[PDB]
């Protein structure tokens, strides 16, 4: 109730200011590299979704298991980076 | 009383943005052995007002967008989201005390790029769309390190609540245990907000041939984001002790830290040349990200091996 | 694809407008086609309707950052066809203001080079120094830029009393100003990332493409016209020629900064070795007599009248005369037919050949490296276009 | 009505003249003195005249140098893309009336053949102070404008 | 004589290597640059308060033109046309005839101030110090036509500025 | 720092009170106090302070009325007469 | 001089001071001079609801002590 009212006010003022300010299909030659930057972002962003629960995962009794799986996930993130790097997926020439 | 609370957040933000333009011009002026605005009002205090009025009564470009529906949506999304990022900020009390405040700001900030894209499509020009894809590709890249750095710090805080960052730093700023993260965090915000030395849209626009009110609204949104990043950086890394009986003591100290951090973007803009586009991409994918991943590994393990795991509550 | 670099930066810049037609593949530059002539004003044809004195101010407005150096080149060419010799004090004044001008040019070259790359603060620090050197120009000539001070025969007027002490005061503190500039750029990893290994040119390619000045010395070529083919009194002053080792933008940047230090070194000797005497050749058939003589002596008045109407006649002949201008070899191919107006005057602008090499120097570089490469060549389209 | 319009012009005239964002054509020599006006001694920014702008954010165009026939179409196009109100300052003899190349086959004899000019700044080049005087003369010209008074009396 | 600007070989002992590693990781050379801009913030700026303060000039300054008089009030110009002959821009146009008292004086004396290059050659060529470039530089106009001076305008400039022109000439005529 | 604040307060008194202090601040954007070198017949006042760096060591406070024009807010450099023009631009040392 | 930059910084500083001070003052006004209650989890919400019943005026921030025993 309070959050919605805050959200309404922010965007209603943005529209109000905008109206005052204003009145009162082929293939773009853009490169393959820039596509693979966006797709790299998405896959890394997906692996970041899985790391977000970590501040709560650290309260578990099964710490040995948690820590192994936390580092395992981050290491795969490292290996994903290492693979694009060595396959020249980070070069801009 | 809640509507009143919303207004004494929104309006002071826009006044703060208006006068940040003055402060930036004068801080950069003196670092350049000159003065900056000092004629329009005493010490240039009326310069932001003169600029604001000038921009709004300035004839629009009459551009002819390709999508009127989405030409208007871009500035509304930019300015509406910028104001939304302020409602969970504990100064010391948030407007909305969100249990998952950090996720809320991470989630809202992820929507900022939509305004960059939507302006490119609405541009109706091949060159303006290319420029919009380069800005987006830079912004999302530096969102990767911000999310991971943020998570690594929260592993010493134990919560997604922003007020918990104040408790976490009762005895000590988080900059001590995590100054290596603080450095990459600070630079990521410069890159994230497209500030110098990462101001590539301003620069590459200045090169390619082809690429006022609506400009003003976009400008205010960008500068409200600069102030909010620096407020978040102070809360995250330079936590201010909060006294419940004297809450305005926290606000004064917190405001000074935010101003000094905001003035440091100005300081940095005065001091360095501009990165090349491929060079700021190598900075993140080959320098920050490998170090951020390794420190994320470190900060998951560090609380466990020291028995310094924080509570959920 | 195909782009076109803007005419000039959004910030204020003084070097002319360029139409650069670019071929790119991805981020890479495949071809650069400079389309110049946007500041071509037909100077060389206009000079043919002027007497030799009337044409002198056209040279201030070529490399309009190195005003007195352009004057000196034209004056040396005319003095050579006239077979006369400027007096020694004039020669020392001309070397003194030649090096002051070299400082003016190198400040403009280096700080606008940084300003275009985005490092904008040094520009403001160093044009306060340029402002004080404009005061030296205005005190000897009355004009801050286009002095028309150096002339065939010597210099127009003698230094006002007290000027040399002020030049000493400025030169005393200038090295620190260069030090602050280097603090911002020399070891800056961002500046080096923008300049190191950018626009590499081999020594042999530099010579065959007609380069000169720093464009040669950045590649290790040991050539400086002030050393090899000295003019005026440059053979009486001590200085070192900076030499680069890698032939790129960063080495040429260091050469210009070191050349500024050597200019201060040379200025120090000119201030200490300035001899007494007259300032223009004591020869009233070339140099106009003093105003007091013109108003008392019949011969002086006649010569004043004729020098300021017909002008002096130059014996028939053709010379190519060149100097070490701040931007490279600046020369003039001056043709005399025996009258008091030049028959032909070709101007060799060092930036003409340098901009012709931009296509070569930019191969396999990024779109933003072209900004740095036009920067390191220090192009003023006043001299490129004439 | 009459009173309000007078005070309203006073406001917008104050705003427009106190925030003059220039686009400079650094065509030639005169652009050097133009840079010296932005340099610390005169610091045009302190008057509200910002350093960099962009053609489509500019209020005043400063033609600082010689305009050749080859450059004439491009300069007119920039003027046509400026949003209004827009002013033109002609700086130096070349832009004023051709100057030292007036009789050349390739030079426009004054930029006022291509665009309307508000202020003419004489000199070759005008000193940085002379240009600043011309810029402050244009502010006074804007201070004299009466857009709403005229509009209200239509 | 020559010198090398960039011919240094880095030292590869572990200490020097670690020094370079600290510079890379801790940005020390970037911190140093921030100090230099900080030191300027606390320096006194070089700005002057124009128009209440003015840039320093010398007596030789070549500004707006003026036609001068003798102390009697007679015009110095005798229509010799030396200034018209030397003018690099052909900015001067002169016509003359015998005055009603037989004196050799001009009937037209125009200077196109938009052709002029403010070079001072006319005042060097003048044998009687009639035409000078005065000290005024604040005479920008709102129209092109106001910069086409005729003899009345130039004589008025002489009467307007003579107090300062004479002093400037007195301070510099021994260098001419 | 205490002496710096004192100098700031002496500028208010040095301008004959707060009204004269705010007058010059809004007319000239400067509150420095100098030595009155002289005054011309149009009401312009000329000041010097040789302790200031060259270029700021001399200045004029323009008159509020000249030749039947209201110049309280509208001042410009062409309002200085030739006799003072030489001194203000440092062409000479003597006023 | 550099201290002439402070007036611009003071205004921007006061503008950034109002939101934090305003929220704190309004909370004390709206909660009977106390900090606004934070209920992030079901337990805390349960007690806030229970306090609302206990107060007898439907106001969670009206506190009842030993005088009702
Ligand atoms: C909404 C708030 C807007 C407040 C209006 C701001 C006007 C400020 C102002 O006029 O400054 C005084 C100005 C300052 O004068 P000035 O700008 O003409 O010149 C000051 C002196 N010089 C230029 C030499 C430094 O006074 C005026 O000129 C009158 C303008 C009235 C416009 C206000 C309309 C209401
Ligand atoms: C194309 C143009 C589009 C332009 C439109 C504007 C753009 C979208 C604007 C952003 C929308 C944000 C909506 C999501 C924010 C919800 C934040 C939230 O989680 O709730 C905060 C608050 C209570 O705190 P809470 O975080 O829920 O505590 C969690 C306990 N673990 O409150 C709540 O939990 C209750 C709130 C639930 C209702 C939110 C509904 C959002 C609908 C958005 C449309
Ligand atoms: C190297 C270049 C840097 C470039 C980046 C810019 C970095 C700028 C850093 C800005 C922050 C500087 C610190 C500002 C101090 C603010 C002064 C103040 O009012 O607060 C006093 C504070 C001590 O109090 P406090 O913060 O509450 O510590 C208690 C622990 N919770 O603090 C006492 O001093
Ligand atoms: C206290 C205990 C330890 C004490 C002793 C110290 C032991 C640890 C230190 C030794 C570990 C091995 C270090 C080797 C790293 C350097 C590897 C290398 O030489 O390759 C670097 C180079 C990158 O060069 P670049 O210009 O950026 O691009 C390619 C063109 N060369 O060429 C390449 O292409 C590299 C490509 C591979 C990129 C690897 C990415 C790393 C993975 C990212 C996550 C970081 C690690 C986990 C988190
Ligand atoms: C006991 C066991 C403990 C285990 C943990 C121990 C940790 C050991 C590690 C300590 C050192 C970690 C350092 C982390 C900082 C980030 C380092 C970094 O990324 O810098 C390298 C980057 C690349 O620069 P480059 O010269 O190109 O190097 C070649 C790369 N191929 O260079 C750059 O980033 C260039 C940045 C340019 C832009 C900077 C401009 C601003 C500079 C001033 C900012 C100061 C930061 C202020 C912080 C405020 C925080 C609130
Ligand atoms: C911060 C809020 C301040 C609100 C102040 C409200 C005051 C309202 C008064 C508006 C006066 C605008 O004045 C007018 O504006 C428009 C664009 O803005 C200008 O531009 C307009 O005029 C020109 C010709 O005159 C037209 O060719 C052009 O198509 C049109 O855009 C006018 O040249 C200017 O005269
Ligand atoms: N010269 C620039 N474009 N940069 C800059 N400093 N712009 C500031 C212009 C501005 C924009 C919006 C508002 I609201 C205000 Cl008060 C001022
Ligand atoms: S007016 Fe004079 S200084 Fe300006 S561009 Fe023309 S010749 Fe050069
Ligand atoms: S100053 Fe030079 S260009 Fe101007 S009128 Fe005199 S001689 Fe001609
Ligand atoms: S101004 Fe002098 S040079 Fe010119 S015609 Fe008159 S007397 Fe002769």
């Amino acid at each position: 109730m309070n959050l919605m009212l805050a959200l309404l006010t922010n965007f209603t003022l943005a529209t109000l200011l905008v109206i005052i300010a204003f009145w009162l299909s082929a293939r773009l030659p853009f490169s393959m590299k820039f596509f693979l930057v966006a797709i790299t972002f998405l896959l890394f962003d997906l692996e970041i979704a899985l790391l977000l629960p970590l501040p709560w995962a650290s309260q578990t009794a099964n710490l040995n298991t948690m820590l192994t799986m936390a580092l395992f996930l981050i290491i795969l993130l490292a290996v994903s980076l290492a693979y694009e790097w060595t396959q020249k997926g980070l070069e801009w020439t | 009383m809640f509507m009143i609370n919303i207004l004494m957040l929104i309006i002071p933000i826009l006044l703060a943005v208006a006068f940040l333009t003055l402060v930036e011009r004068k801080v950069l002026g003196y670092m350049q052995l000159r003065k900056g605005p000092n004629v329009v009002g005493p010490y240039g205090l009326l310069q932001p007002i003169a600029d604001a009025i000038k921009l709004f009564i300035k004839e629009p470009l009459r551009p002819a967008t390709s999508s009127a529906s989405m030409f208007i949506l871009a500035p509304i999304m930019a300015l509406g989201l910028a104001l939304t990022m302020w409602i969970p900020l504990p100064m010391p009390y948030p407007l909305i005390n969100m249990n998952l405040g950090v996720l809320f700001m991470l989630a809202m900030s992820s929507l900022a790029v939509y305004s960059i894209l939507w302006s490119g499509w609405a541009s109706n020009s091949k060159y303006a769309l290319i420029g919009a894809l380069r800005a987006v590709a830079q912004t999302i890249s530096y969102e990767v390190t911000l999310a991971i750095i943020l998570l690594s710090v929260l592993l010493m805080s134990g919560s997604f609540t922003l007020s918990t960052l104040i408790t976490t730093q009762e005895q000590m700023w988080l900059i001590l245990p995590a100054w290596p993260l603080a450095m990459m965090w600070f630079i990521s915000t410069l890159a994230e907000t497209n500030r110098a030395p990462f101001d590539l849209t301003e620069g590459e626009s200045e090169l390619v041939s082809g690429f006022a009110g609506p400009f003003a609204l976009f400008f205010m949104a960008e500068y409200a984001n600069i102030i909010m990043m620096n407020i978040f950086t102070a809360i995250l890394f330079l936590g201010t002790s909060h006294n419940p009986h004297m809450p305005e003591l926290y606000t004064i100290n917190f405001t000074i830290k935010s101003l000094l951090l905001t003035m440091s973007f100005l300081w940095i803009r005065a001091s360095y040349p501009r990165f090349r586009y491929d060079q700021l991409m190598h900075l993140l994918w080959k320098n920050f990200l490998p170090l951020t991943l390794a420190l994320c590994m470190w900060h998951v393990s560090l609380p466990i091996l020291t028995s310094g795991i924080p509570p959920q509550t | 694809s195909n782009l076109t670099l803007n005419f000039g930066p959004q910030h204020p810049a003084a070097h002319g407008v360029l139409r650069l037609v670019m071929e790119l593949s991805g981020e890479m530059v495949r071809k650069c086609d400079p389309h110049i002539g946007l500041l071509h004003r037909g100077t060389e044809k206009l000079i043919e309707y002027k007497t030799y004195l009337q044409a002198l101010p056209y040279f201030d407005r070529l490399d309009y950052v190195s005003m007195m150096c352009n004057e000196q080149a034209y004056s040396l060419a005319v003095e050579k066809l006239l077979n006369i010799r400027p007096p020694p004090r004039a020669q020392w004044i001309r070397v003194l203001f030649g090096e002051i001008t070299r400082l003016l040019n190198h400040i403009m070259a280096v700080t606008t080079h940084a300003l275009d790359i985005g490092a904008m603060t040094p520009f403001f620090w160093m044009f306060e120094e340029r402002e004080k050197m404009f005061e030296f120009y205005e005190r000897v000539s009355g004009a801050r830029m286009h002095a028309a001070y150096v002339r065939p025969g010597g210099v127009h007027q003698d230094l006002p009393l007290g000027l040399m002490d002020d030049i000493y005061e400025f030169s005393k503190n200038f090295s620190l100003r260069i030090d602050e500039l280097e603090e911002m750029l020399t070891n800056n990893r961002i500046w080096r990332n923008r300049t190191v290994d950018i626009g590499i040119v081999t020594a042999e390619d530099a010579l065959n493409y007609g380069f000169s000045g720093v464009m040669l010395r950045g590649s290790g070529i040991q050539w400086d016209l002030r050393k090899t083919q000295p003019y005026d009194v440059y053979d009486q002053v001590e200085f070192d020629v900076p030499i680069g080792s890698r032939g790129d933008c960063y080495d040429r940047y260091l050469c210009r900064v070191e050349e500024m230090r050597q200019s201060i070194r040379i200025i120090s000797q000119c201030l200490n070795k300035m001899p007494p005497g007259e300032i223009k050749v004591d020869d009233a058939k070339v140099s106009p007599p003093k105003r007091a003589e013109m108003k008392t002596s019949m011969e002086s008045l006649i010569h004043h009248f004729k020098l300021y109407t017909e002008g002096y006649q130059v014996p028939p002949g053709a010379t190519y005369t060149a100097i070490e201008a701040p931007k490279g070899e600046f020369g003039v191919y001056l043709v005399s037919d025996g009258s008091s107006r030049p028959y032909r005057c070709k101007i060799k602008a060092p930036g003409f050949a340098h901009l012709a090499g931009l296509d070569k120097m930019s191969k396999g570089h990024m779109l933003a490296d072209v900004v740095a490469i036009i920067g390191t060549q220090d192009i003023v389209f006043g001299e490129v276009d004439r | 009505g009459e009173y309000v319009v007078a005070k309203l012009d006073d406001l917008i005239n104050w705003a427009r003249r106190s925030s003059l964002w220039p686009m400079t054509f650094g065509l030639a020599c005169c652009a050097v003195e133009m840079m010296h006006m932005a340099a610390p001694r005169y610091d045009m920014d302190r008057f509200g005249v910002v350093f960099r702008a962009s053609p489509r954010q500019s209020d005043v165009m400063i033609v600082a140098g010689t305009l050749t026939n080859k450059m004439a179409p491009a300069l007119r196009k920039v003027y046509d893309q400026m949003p209004e109100p827009r002013y033109v300052v002609s700086m130096g003899s070349c832009a004023n009336g051709g100057g030292y190349y007036h009789y050349s086959y390739s030079v426009v004899r004054g930029c006022d053949r291509i665009v309307p000019v508000d202020i003419y700044v004489p000199g070759c080049p005008p000193t940085a102070e002379a240009l600043l005087y011309g810029i402050l003369q244009l502010q006074k010209k804007i201070k004299r404008e009466k857009r709403l008074r005229i509009w209200y009396r239509r | 004589t020559y010198k090398y600007v960039n011919l240094r070989e880095p030292s590869m002992d572990m200490k020097s290597v670690t020094d370079r590693a600290a510079q890379t990781l801790l940005w020390t050379e970037l911190i140093r640059g921030l100090g230099m801009t900080l030191s300027y913030l606390f320096r006194e700026p070089a700005t002057i308060n124009y128009p209440f303060e003015k840039g320093p000039l010398s007596p030789r300054f070549r500004g707006e033109h003026a036609l001068r008089r003798y102390p009697s009030g007679e015009e110095r110009c005798i229509a010799c046309k030396l200034c018209e002959a030397v003018c690099p821009a052909q900015a001067i146009t002169i016509e003359a005839e015998p005055r009603a008292d037989g004196s050799r004086r001009t009937t037209r004396y125009d200077i196109d101030m938009t052709k002029c290059i403010y070079c001072g050659f006319c005042q060097e060529a003048c044998p009687v110090d009639a035409i000078v470039e005065g000290p005024n530089f604040e005479f920008s106009t709102e129209t092109h036509e106001e910069l086409l001076y005729n003899k009345e305008k130039l004589l008025n400039n002489g009467d307007k500025w003579e107090a300062e022109i004479a002093a400037n000439i007195q301070a510099d005529y021994l260098y001419r | 720092l205490l002496q710096v604040l004192k100098r700031g307060l002496q500028q208010v008194s040095g301008h004959g009170g707060l009204r004269g202090y705010l007058r010059v601040l809004f007319r000239a954007n400067d509150v420095r106090v100098g030595t009155l070198v002289g005054e011309d017949k149009y009401g312009n006042k000329y000041y010097e302070d040789n302790k200031q760096f060259f270029g700021r060591h001399r200045w004029v406070i323009y008159t509020t009325e000249m030749n039947g024009k209201n110049t309280f807010w509208d001042v410009d450099g062409s309002m200085v007469p030739p006799e003072w023009h030489r001194w203000l631009h440092c062409m000479t040392d003597d006023p | 001089m550099w201290f002439e930059v402070l007036p611009g910084i003071a205004v921007m500083g006061v503008c950034l001071f109002i939101p934090g001070m305003a929220t704190a003052r309004i909370h004390r006004f709206s909660n009977g001079g106390k900090e606004k209650r934070v209920a992030h989890y079901p337990y805390q919400w349960y007690l806030m609801e229970r306090d609302r019943r206990v107060s007898g005026v439907n106001r969670s921030y009206v506190s009842k002590g030993l005088e009702n025993i």
